[PDB]
């Protein structure tokens, strides 16, 4: 599938980026603070735009309109280099860590007033003002599931990010809907969410200033406090007749 | 010991450059230079080989070693082994460094080169830091280390020879 | 080549007699009781108003008089172990060695730890041990924060470190770059020493 | 011995020297053959006519041989200040028939320091001291060698029946059977004599 | 330099003196004629003429040929490194890598 | 009048101590880098030292007379005596490698210390030797042949000919000889013409180093330097800032489509539209703009430019590309050298400002590059509004046939212009501009004399002229025979410090009566 090359080009974008000329010496920008990174426990990476789209122009620009398979597809690459990287672990280590990858650019940022409804499911650069947070609460990432009759284990199931659930199945394969979810087979993240308003200079005239909904997970949590000004980068998706709440997920902040 | 005391000992290695000027034979200290002729190998210290170059007087020749199978072959050795391997040379890191950034044009697919190496060294790291820390968890008191490179020593050492002399130290004080 | 040299301190019950540090370690103070009572040095205790100590009266005297007074005969003076060596923080620095702040318990644990063996007591091999799984279960992640850190602030790593440790990390942050400035191309540069740098800056 | 061997063993006792705890043994017969070397090579070089390649060469050769000697008798000043009353001691009774550590001029250099030390402490403080304390031993102040220091080495003549950690028994594994080429992580007090003789390379 | 002086003790002073003096008959009584000086030659050699540029005003600097450089700020000559690593490492120079 | 330079030139200098004297200039800077890698390639010592005017040329020259013997001078000392006035000996010999065409004729005719390097091939009319030393037709001789201040051909390109013909030639070396003659082409001091034949020399030169082949040029490393013949666009910086600000901004845009007033505004929407590029990405850095809008964006834009008015819109230049993210082109690589050079909030340590413009132009400064490039946006900008300003209020006043501009002291960015370099490439911009914009025929052919406030203090203003515009300019300039006439004439009291007499200081006092007599002499 085409699935496999993206991936094989993500993973060769990672391990054959140099930075740096032949007048002084060239160093590996991400092979490196991967294998840094996962020695410290910290297990992201902060990759940059322009890197990816000089490697490669058509990889950033799949980046840029169909978010979510290619940064599913760049975050699995991240992990097979971080795990071939550090192969011989100590003992006890063996299991490879997942990876979470973060965006940043230096691209021109957009305004709240200006998220058309045309750009849905793109990479989005807007500014603002934290003016809310909430809780930090759980969210499932793999599930199991068994029968309340039969007894019968579906294992590792795994459910989407962001605010998206999973549709449990129906027929048994013991009556209707037999399925319950196991409380301890669950692996969880941790869960955010804040509320962006439009900076105060934005706003137009004898107007009050709008909001949107912001969402974060895993180490992007507990990163901006109410009342902090940041540049969030993420991805415009949906949560009257046919309306639906539309929220950002976010991948990358810039506090200011 | 710092890298580049180290790189000193790595610049005394063979390598052979094909001249373009005209040169009887060199009597050095420590051997005999081979007779200058234009468009004809001589080998020479490395350190001579970079200094030639750079100064645009002749064209260096990639030495055995440096061919993609054959690095690809060592890389997949490495990876399947649990002890170190040989090295096809004692200083593959810095020869590697020094040819492939002051002559690139005349090495043919330095990039795959620098990427397997790379491979190599990162492997090789990670086997040094498990040896590390199995010696201090076990309290050992001696370790085998075959077929290890003074670079890859140079990186820890230093910061391990201490700690071992500090857990000595507080290993035997009641004796 | 580092120009200025200093004496290293001594780990281990033998101290140097020409190191700075362990001439700082000393001047910690040890609970202590008068076995035999100090005539004519009353005038130390400010709230003592006869001129002599009595005998039997408890002083936190520094290390280095403990040392100097004491005796196997025990009739002079009698050294009791500081909180952080008895079993009750035994215990709790065998549970997890990690999570424990030996800037505040003390500037100098592992040496005051070994200092502590010269006075004679029933608790000794447990202490040595202490001090030694201590060491063993701290090492580890020593390792990691030191190799594993470039351009960053170490503010916030060092922070829970006693000297030898974080002694141990410098060691390992210079190791680190030294390698780091050789593959960048920075270390073919003749640069002056930082003591001349820092001469310029007065 | 080929001029070129008289390099390698004078690369060998710089590296040798670097990594020991103590002051190894003294080996001013390559010295001198290294400087009267340079000194003529020197003069080779000034007769020769201007704008030759091989001048360049030599210069290069000369500077690079230079900056080893210069590092080992450095090393060896390092070691004879940071420890002078102990090898001075060890000087005094020195038995006939063991090898000299301390070339004439390194004693002549420690005994200078040892006086002008011994001076400036003497007149800037125990002069205004109590009179019964006023003698200092340096003997008993100055550090003495760490030998129990760890160390890197590599084997050139095999050595079998090693005995690690002599003292103590908790060690599973007490004899080691060194073979030709490979290199151990040991301390300095167990493989001292081996280093002194030859058989041992620290790298 | 005479700051360095300033804060010195005339015992200490006497001691620097003396210590340099021995370091210096050390010195000569390495090899034939002068000897080998230890001090110079604290880092391995790569090349014989390096490039560097001024960083104060020096006055004139001489070289054995007997003819002086002016020493100006912001100035580069094209030296042959064994005579400039002094320099360098004093501070009044500065090495110029391409 | 040197006809050989290997060995005439090279072997001579190659076991003695040179001195190199370097003018503050892109091309000198750029002569002054291939003549640094020959002589380090081949073990020769010198001194380099930065000189900026005619004064510090001669202290600087009696700081060195006793230290050195050979001499050698890049882009000054050539148009007038330099014998006289050094008065040196018969040891001492003085290579001059300058672009100024009206050479002194009694360096011309020298055999004893001036050894001119400068090509005998090139357009230049040498009177007879026996007319002018052996009364009245050596006089018109004189007024015929120094009546203009043209330049010649680059330095740069003669120091990568002669390393040429050492067989000691990389492609850092053709690189620095392109940028050269780009520099000469943007301060428009050479012909078109004469551009495209050394553009047809150098990509001459270039086919022969990137000598391109299947499996060894695919088989070669990343990292190389790749130098490329590229016909491209007009316009400055247009890869590192948005388009819309490059087309803003410009000159050639910028003045054909009078966008310092509204209706050229409204042009420059329209011809937006028509080209089909939506003003978000149009305003966004070229860097993140969509890759489908930078297909054939070179075609598109000439399409559209024909059809509102504007041709010359493709020129023909170089690229490299040493990496896998550094791009630049040659007008990139001037804007930020010639940014570096002259700077006011650097105005301190000035000899530095020529150490960090010389250190820019290696391939291990890179950052110094950018900040270059950043200063040369905001110069770039600066001249835009104050030519924008100075027509719109319509400070330019005809006075006579020659035009005449003073900037006020309380406009903004006036401390900019103070420099040579900016000034005059403020007065050609405005020129350009003003001549683009009036509807006077009579007006469209005549000079500029612009001025600014120089020192405050001491009341100097300084002053500078350019030949008048034409579609075919000679590039001549006859500003400096009349403003020393003038200054002659009114007793006044200005300088000529700088290489180029067109530009000289004077008193707020004589401004006055200087331009009154200038205006009756150019009658
Ligand atoms: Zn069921």
């Amino acid at each position: 599938a085409k699935k496999s090359q993206l991936k094989k080009r993500f993973r060769e974008f990672l391990r054959q980026y140099r930075i740096g000329t032949d007048r002084t010496g060239f160093t590996f920008k991400y092979r490196d603070e991967l294998k840094r990174h996962y020695n410290l426990g910290e297990y992201w990476i902060e990759v940059e735009m322009e890197d990816l789209a000089s490697f490669d122009e058509d990889l950033a620009d799949y980046l840029y309109k169909q978010p979510t398979e290619h940064l599913q597809l760049l975050e699995e690459a991240a992990q097979e280099v971080a795990d071939e990287v550090t192969r011989p672990r100590p003992a006890g280590e063996e299991t490879i860590q997942e990876i979470q990858v973060m965006l940043r650019s230096d691209a021109n940022p957009a305004n709240i007033r200006s998220l058309k409804s045309e750009q849905m499911s793109h990479l989005v650069k807007i500014p603002g003002i934290i003016i809310a947070a909430t809780a930090v609460r759980a969210k499932a990432t793999k599930i199991s599931i068994q029968c309340r009759s039969c007894r019968n284990t579906i294992g590792n199931i795994a459910v989407r990010p962001g605010l998206e659930g999973y549709a449990m199945p129906r027929k048994c394969n013991c009556p209707l809907d037999p399925y319950f979810i196991i409380p301890d087979k669950c692996k969880c993240v941790d869960f955010q969410t804040l509320k962006l308003q439009e900076s105060p200079d934005a706003v137009p005239h004898g107007e009050l200033p709008r909001h949107m909904q912001l969402y974060c997970d895993r180490y992007l949590c507990d990163k901006v406090v109410p009342g902090n000004r940041v540049t969030i980068m993420g991805i415009y998706s949906i949560r009257g007749v046919g309306i639906r709440s539309s929220y950002i997920r976010v991948v990358g902040i810039q506090v200011d | 010991m710092d890298a580049s005391e180290v790189e000193f000992l790595a610049e005394k290695e063979q390598v052979t450059v094909i001249p373009n000027f005209s040169l009887d034979k060199v009597y050095l200290i420590g051997g005999d230079l081979g007779p200058f002729n234009p468009s004809l190998p001589v080998e020479v210290p490395l350190w001579l080989a970079i200094n030639l170059k750079q100064r645009q007087k002749c064209r260096i020749v990639p030495p055995e070693w440096m061919d993609v199978e054959k690095l690809e072959a060592i890389r997949d050795q490495e990876r399947r082994e649990e002890t170190f391997t040989p090295m096809p040379s004692p200083y593959y890191m810095e020869l590697t460094k020094l040819l492939l950034n002051h002559a690139a044009d005349n090495i043919p697919k330095a990039d795959e080169i620098r990427t397997l190496v790379k491979d190599t060294w990162d492997t090789r790291i990670a086997k040094l830091r498990l040896s590390a820390d199995s010696f201090v968890k076990g309290q050992e008191a001696h370790a085998k280390l075959d077929n290890l490179t003074l670079m890859e020593i140079n990186t820890i050492g230093t910061f391990f020879t201490e700690s071992l002399n500090h857990m000595y130290k507080l290993r035997t004080s009641l004796q | 080549w580092e120009p200025y040299m200093p004496v290293e301190p001594g780990l281990g019950r033998e101290e140097n007699f020409l190191s700075l540090e362990d001439l700082l370690m000393s001047q910690e103070k040890l609970p202590c009781c008068i076995e035999s009572g100090f005539p004519r040095l009353g005038f130390l205790d400010k709230g003592g108003d006869s001129d002599s100590i009595p005998e039997g009266s408890k002083m936190e005297l520094p290390l280095w008089l403990a040392k100097g007074l004491y005796d196997n005969k025990r009739r002079v003076l009698s050294v009791e172990l500081p909180k952080i060596y008895r079993e009750g923080w035994r215990t709790v620095f065998s549970a997890d060695a990690n999570v424990v702040d030996l800037h505040k318990m003390g500037p100098h644990y592992y040496g005051f730890g070994s200092q502590l063996l010269n006075f004679d007591s029933p608790e000794n091999p447990e202490i040595a041990k202490t001090i030694l799984q201590t060491f063993v279960g701290r090492f580890r992640r020593i390792m990691d924060s030191s190799q594993n850190a470039y351009n960053e602030d170490t503010s916030g790593l060092v922070a829970r470190l006693d000297e030898l440790e974080r002694s141990l990390f410098r060691a390992g942050q210079r190791g680190l770059n030294a390698f780091q400035s050789w593959e960048r191309g920075k270390a073919a540069q003749i640069t002056a020493s930082n003591l001349v740098q820092n001469y310029k800056k007065r | 011995l080929t001029p070129a061997e008289l390099i390698n063993k004078l690369e060998e006792a710089w590296l040798n020297e670097k990594f020991a705890p103590e002051l190894l043994e003294s080996k001013s017969e390559v010295v001198e053959c290294v400087m009267e070397q340079l000194n003529h090579m020197e003069q080779n070089l000034h007769r020769a006519k201007p704008g030759d390649l091989k001048i360049s060469f030599h210069h290069m050769e000369i500077e690079r041989i230079r900056y080893m000697l210069s590092s080992y008798l450095r090393s060896r000043m390092l070691k004879i200040e940071k420890f002078f009353p102990h090898i001075l001691e060890k000087e005094k009774s020195r038995g006939e028939g063991e090898p000299p550590h301390l070339s004439p001029e390194e004693f002549a250099f420690a005994k200078e320091y040892m006086t002008n030390t011994e001076t400036l402490l003497k007149s800037v403080a125990l002069r205004h001291m109590p009179p019964n304390l006023q003698t200092v031993d340096l003997l008993k102040s100055v550090p003495k060698p760490n030998l129990d220091s760890f160390v890197f080495l590599r084997v050139k003549e095999e050595q079998n029946n090693i005995l690690v950690e002599p003292e103590t028994d908790e060690q599973s594994e007490y004899a080691i059977d060194m073979e030709v080429g490979s290199q151990h992580l040991i301390r300095y007090r167990t493989i001292a004599p081996l280093v002194a003789s030859g058989a041992v390379k620290l790298i | 330099p005479s700051a360095l002086r300033f804060h010195m003790s005339t015992e200490e002073m006497d001691w620097f003196n003396q210590y340099k003096r021995s370091l210096a008959t050390y010195m000569r009584s390495l090899g034939g004629e002068e000897g080998l000086d230890i001090t110079q030659d604290m880092k391995p050699p790569k090349s014989l003429y390096i490039e560097v540029r001024c960083l104060r005003d020096y006055g004139e600097f001489e070289i054995d040929d007997g003819t002086t450089i002016l020493l100006k700020k912001n100035s580069q000559h094209f030296l042959p490194r064994w005579k400039c690593e002094q320099l360098i490492r004093q501070g009044v120079l500065e090495h110029v890598l391409s | 009048f040197v006809s050989d330079l290997r060995k005439e030139f090279f072997d001579v200098i190659v076991t003695e101590r040179v001195l190199l004297l370097v003018a503050p200039d892109v091309d000198a800077l750029c002569a002054c880098k291939i003549l640094q890698a020959l002589f380090q390639c081949d073990h020769v010592q010198y001194t380099l030292v930065p000189v900026s005017g005619w004064q510090e040329l001669e202290t600087l020259f009696l700081e060195h007379k006793e230290q050195f013997r050979y001499f050698v001078l890049i882009n000054c000392g050539a148009n007038i005596d330099l014998l006289e006035t050094l008065q040196p000996q018969e040891e001492a010999i003085f290579y001059i490698c300058d672009t100024h065409r009206p050479i002194d004729v009694v360096n011309i005719y020298n055999d004893s210390q001036v050894k001119l390097l400068i090509r005998q091939d090139d357009d230049l009319e040498i009177p007879a030797y026996d007319d002018i030393f052996n009364e009245a037709r050596r006089r018109e001789i004189i007024f015929d042949y120094e009546q203009y201040e043209y330049h010649g051909t680059s330095s740069a390109m003669m120091m990568f000919e002669l390393a040429w013909i050492m067989s000691k030639d990389s492609n850092d070396m053709l690189w620095w000889a392109i940028v050269g003659l780009t520099d000469q082409w943007v301060q428009d001091r050479i012909t078109q013409m004469k551009y495209v034949t050394d553009v047809g020399t150098l990509q001459r030169h270039v086919s022969r180093h990137n000598h391109r082949n299947e499996d060894e040029e695919n088989s070669l490393s990343i990292d190389c330097m790749r130098i490329a013949f590229e016909y491209d666009l007009r316009l400055s910086l247009y890869q590192h800032w948005s388009l819309y600000e490059s087309i803003c901004n410009s000159c050639y845009t910028s003045a054909t489509l009078k966008l310092w007033s509204l209706q050229g505004q409204k042009k420059l929407q329209e011809f937006l539209a028509d080209m089909g590029m939506p003003l978000k990405q149009v305003k966004q850095k070229f860097n993140s703009m969509d890759i489908s809008l930078k297909e054939n964006l070179r075609e598109m834009l000439e399409e559209s430019a024909n059809k509102f008015g504007m041709k010359d819109v493709r020129v023909q230049t170089f690229s490299v590309q040493f990496g896998f993210k550094n791009k630049f082109l040659a007008s990139d690589i001037v804007f930020a050298v010639l940014s570096l050079l002259e700077n006011t909030e650097r105005d301190e340590k000035g000899t530095d400002n020529f150490i960090k413009a010389l250190d820019s132009l290696s391939r291990s400064n890179l950052d110094k590059l950018h900040t270059g490039l950043e200063m040369g946006k905001k110069l770039l900008c600066a001249i835009q509004q104050t030519v924008a300003s100075c027509i719109c209020t319509n400070l330019i006043l005809s006075q006579g046939p020659f035009l005449y501009c003073y900037l006020m002291e309380g406009t903004p960015d006036v401390k900019m212009f103070s420099n040579p370099i900016s000034l005059c490439l403020l007065c050609k911009y405005l020129l350009k501009s003003f001549v683009c914009s009036t509807k006077n025929k009579r007006c469209k052919l005549l000079p500029l004399v612009l001025a600014a406030p120089l020192d405050a203090e001491k009341g100097t203003v300084i002053m500078v002229g350019i030949p008048p515009e034409a579609e075919s300019s000679d590039k001549k300039n006859f500003f400096g025979r009349a403003f020393e006439k003038a200054a002659e004439s009114t007793s006044s009291r200005t300088l000529h410090n700088h290489f180029d007499m067109s530009i000289i200081e004077l008193r707020t006092e004589d401004r006055s009566k200087f331009l009154d007599a200038l205006i009756s002499l150019l009658s």
